[PDB]
């Protein structure tokens, strides 16, 4: 079986950094991507990178977290800094190669657990 | 682009540039990433153009 | 810009091409990175593999040294044609090339200390001998040797910039 681990912090008064481990399949090919999911039921995309390092963001998100992999490792990492506290959500790790997409949810076939992360004032 | 170093006025309002001039000036050194092999196609003449307009629009 | 302008016509004028940096002094140490953007064409018929890369070279050149600008001046690559560059060549290579579309994929960046990066976007064949005798169950080593054709090592020194993080890439490489 497929799992998509992902380790990091849930509480913040800020930086933090969401890392994400793959085992079962080797995604080198994959692209490698964070989804955001605010209450309310909506996925955001947040980053990728794909085979060629290439960071892709979205544009609420952009310049202030970094998307980064590790391929010997198979593992995808996310650093977030400046948080604000509307950004507390559930954080999910994604792998799919990217089909019709490259933004949208549908077009990855791997989903992690997902981790919780809170922001207070 | 924007060049305002090729600014210029005249009767004209745009200004086509043999590539003899064009290979003469700054132009961006665009590559494909994922690129194996190109062609820029030279066939009958350099399959390429130039235009500056008088503000300095290439 | 101008006084860019005139920084750059002065370190130009007065360059001899022919003339290596401390031409009359100790050897001129080259650092090299390799960063692997594909390996395609591994052939046991042809024994070689083919192998596409950004091939950078650093050297310090105190005749291009300047100041008052506090940034590193990337020129356009035609520049290359004018500034002194090793003597570095592929030992084993067989069809090698530049790519050349948009343009030809130079870089030359001057810093102000003098330092020269001179990069290349290189696709190259180069032959792998194969002992194929426990084919399909079977390990290769395929080298690619980067030598100096006209120079000694009191002359120039290799060596790779930054240990064995050096050439990269290679993480990222996968084959059928
Ligand atoms: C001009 O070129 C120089 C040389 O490439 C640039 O300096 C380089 O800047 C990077 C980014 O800060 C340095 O890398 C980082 O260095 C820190 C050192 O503590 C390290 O912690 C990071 O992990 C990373 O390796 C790099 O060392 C540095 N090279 C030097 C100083 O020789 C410079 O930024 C360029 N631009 C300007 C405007 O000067």
């Amino acid at each position: 079986q497929v799992q998509l681990q992902e380790s990091g912090g849930g509480l913040v008064q800020g930086s933090l950094r969401v890392s994400c481990a793959a085992s079962g399949r080797t995604f080198t090919t994959y692209i490698m991507a964070w989804f955001r999911q605010a209450p309310g039921k909506e996925r955001e995309f947040l980053a990728a990178m794909d085979q060629g390092r290439i960071q892709y963001y979205g544009d609420s998100v952009r310049g202030r977290f970094t998307i980064s992999r590790d391929y010997a490792k198979n593992s995808v990492d996310l650093q977030l800094d400046g948080l604000r506290p509307e950004d507390t959500a559930v954080y999910y790790c994604a792998a799919g190669a990217g089909f019709w997409g490259l933004r949208t949810a549908s077009s990855y076939h791997y989903w992690g657990q997902g981790t919780q992360v809170t922001v207070s004032s | 682009w924007k060049d305002e170093r090729l600014k210029f006025k005249g009767p004209m309002t745009v200004l086509r540039l043999n590539n003899l001039m064009a290979s003469k000036i700054w132009t961006p050194d665009t590559f494909f990433h994922n690129g194996k092999k190109s062609v820029a196609h030279n066939m009958t003449m350099p399959n390429k153009l130039l235009r500056i307009t008088e503000d300095g629009t290439l | 810009m101008s006084f860019v302008k005139e920084t750059v016509d002065k370190l130009l004028k007065g360059y001899d091409i022919r003339l290596r940096p401390d031409f009359g002094g100790p050897p001129v140490c080259v650092g090299m990175n390799i960063d692997i953007a594909s390996i395609d064409m591994v052939s046991e018929v042809n024994m070689d593999y083919t192998l596409t890369m950004y091939f950078q070279q650093y050297w310090r050149d105190k005749r291009l040294a300047y100041s008052g600008i506090p940034l590193n001046l990337t020129l356009d690559n035609r520049v290359a044609d004018q500034l002194w560059v090793p003597d570095t060549y592929f030992l084993n290579d067989k069809k090698s090339f530049v790519h050349g579309v948009t343009v030809k994929n130079r870089m030359i960046r001057l810093h102000p200390d003098g330092t020269v990066l001179y990069g290349l976007r290189i696709t190259t064949t180069a032959a792998c001998m194969m002992d194929l005798r426990r084919y399909p169950l079977d390990e290769q080593n395929c080298t690619l040797e980067i030598e100096s054709y006209g120079y000694t090592t009191d002359d120039i020194e290799f060596y790779w910039r930054g240990g064995d993080k050096a050439v990269t890439g290679v993480e990222r490489i996968e084959l059928p």
